[PDB]
């Protein structure tokens, strides 16, 4: 519980070290892969430079503001975002099985693209329940974009 | 070198010729061959007849965005 | 008085159960348009997942924030 | 704060596709910075080696930046 | 009617035939001839020469994306 609640920056730092260590494993086995291990290692190791903002007040403040966001107000968020999420994904998959839409794969992440403003609301193809499509998506903005997402923005106010 | 057809691609290896395979979006996707241009047939719906709610129109007709859109010639 | 001030969960479960009736009958009369009474019912069961947030002090206060901001704001505002 | 993230996350990019638009830091930021503003171009139409590793580091981006820091920046001018 | 040359347009009238006609962006804006086209003639920049501030490369070369580029033999 003690690792669960305190000390993240030490598991950070140490994730980091394990990446490294298994990129290496993997280039001397002579795969190709040890690149995909080695961004996630540069990844990191950039943004545990905010383990340092700390020795300066106002940067240190405004790190441990960071921490308590992700942890109070987006961990909340993103419990119902992804049961709507999956449930609209899995309609839309079962009423149009072709074209941008035959996974749920492709289907969740032609619907993320709305909430961050650059979705694709055009229905210039021909599908069969066209009309029905329209009505979901609607839906499903309304639900995520305009109510859930300005809600986010009230509740990290208040906290 | 490249990935042939019911092999694993995009972790770090492309499909073959890209006129005959592809590799779609599945998060282990493998590369498949393309297939061919059925045009469509019977089963559809014909002009002047409701389209969009559950049966899409043949080739030479449009479906135009309405609440209950009746396919029609598009000139 | 309690069928709309009140008591939205019941309500909600109900209409779902109604979608897959009308499904099923229209199943049976040889109508494709049955897949569009399905998914309907489907779309609503995952949201009503959210009825199983009490138990958790947490994500149910949350939940009853959800539903205060749907009836008191967004109403006005579509409006 | 923003500078940090978006550099780490460029050169992060850049390794791990070295052609076609992410052939450059300059052009990889540029790329990246476009995401904030809301004109991103996540279309996936090209036909990389490493799609799929490229897609989850697009997506940790877009959710550390565009939806953590910049509302938390509308809340803290909501404070002062 | 179309509207001609030098005539008021879009203030509920469009211009004549779109090979000899553009109405800009302008709030008052005037039917006018397309110009033609001229290559990009000299005082242009050469390959391996600094392009963007303040000269444009000619067209066989292109000017990449960089702080201080240069052109280069596209392709
Ligand atoms: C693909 C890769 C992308 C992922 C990047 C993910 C964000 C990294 C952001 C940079 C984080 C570095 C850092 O600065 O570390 C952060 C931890 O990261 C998080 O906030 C959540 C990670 C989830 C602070 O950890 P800290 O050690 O200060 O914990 C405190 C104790 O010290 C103190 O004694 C108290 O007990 C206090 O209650 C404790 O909390
Ligand atoms: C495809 C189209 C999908 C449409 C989906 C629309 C969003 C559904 C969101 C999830 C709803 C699940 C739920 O949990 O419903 C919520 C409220 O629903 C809404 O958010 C608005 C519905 C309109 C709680 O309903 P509850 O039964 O608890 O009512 C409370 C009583 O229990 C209590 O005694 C008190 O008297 C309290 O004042 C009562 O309110
Ligand atoms: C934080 C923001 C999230 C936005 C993006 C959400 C993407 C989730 C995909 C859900 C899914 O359901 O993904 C399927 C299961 O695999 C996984 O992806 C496991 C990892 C998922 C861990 C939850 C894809 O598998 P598939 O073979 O392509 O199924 C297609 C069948 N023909
Ligand atoms: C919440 C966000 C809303 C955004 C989408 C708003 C779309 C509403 C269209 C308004 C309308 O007024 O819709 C017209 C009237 O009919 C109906 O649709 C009734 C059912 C509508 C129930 C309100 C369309 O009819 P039409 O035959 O296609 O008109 C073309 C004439 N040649
Ligand atoms: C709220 C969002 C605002 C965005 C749009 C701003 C448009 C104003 C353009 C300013 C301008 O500079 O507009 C000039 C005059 O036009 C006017 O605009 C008059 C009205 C100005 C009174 C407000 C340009 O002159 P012109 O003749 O139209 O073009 C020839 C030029 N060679
Ligand atoms: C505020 C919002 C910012 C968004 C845009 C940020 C773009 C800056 C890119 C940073 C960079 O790292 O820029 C590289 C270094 O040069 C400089 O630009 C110095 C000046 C930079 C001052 C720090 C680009 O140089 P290059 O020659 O093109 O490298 C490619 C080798 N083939």
């Amino acid at each position: 519980k003690s690792l669960f609640v305190d000390s993240y920056s030490e598991i950070l730092f140490f994730v980091q070290s394990l990446f490294m260590l298994v990129s290496v494993v993997l280039y001397f086995s002579q795969r190709k892969e040890y690149v995909a291990s080695m961004v996630f290692s540069l990844a990191m190791g950039w943004t545990n430079m905010l383990y340092y903002t700390r020795g300066f007040q106002q940067m240190g403040i405004y790190a441990v503001m960071i921490e308590k966001m992700i942890l109070r107000d987006l961990c909340r968020f993103m419990f119902v975002y992804l049961v709507f999420l999956f449930g609209f994904s899995t309609a839309v998959v079962t009423l149009i099985e072709d074209g941008k839409y035959n996974s749920l794969y492709s289907t969740c992440l032609e619907l993320f693209k709305f909430t961050i403003g650059m979705g694709d609301l055009e229905f210039t193809e021909n599908y069969d329940f066209k009309a029905v499509f329209i009505i979901l998506l609607l839906a499903y903005v309304i639900l995520t974009y305009i109510l859930l997402l300005n809600m986010l923005i009230a509740l990290m106010g208040e906290t | 070198d490249c990935a042939k057809e019911g092999e694993v691609c995009s972790w770090g290896k492309k499909c073959c010729d890209l006129d005959n395979f592809y590799c779609p979006m599945e998060f282990i996707p493998h590369c498949k061959k393309y297939k061919p241009y059925v045009p469509v047939t019977t089963n559809c719906a014909k002009e002047g007849e409701v389209c969009g709610w559950g049966s899409k129109c043949c080739h030479g007709l449009d479906c135009p965005l309405a609440f209950i859109p009746y396919c029609e010639k598009y000139r």
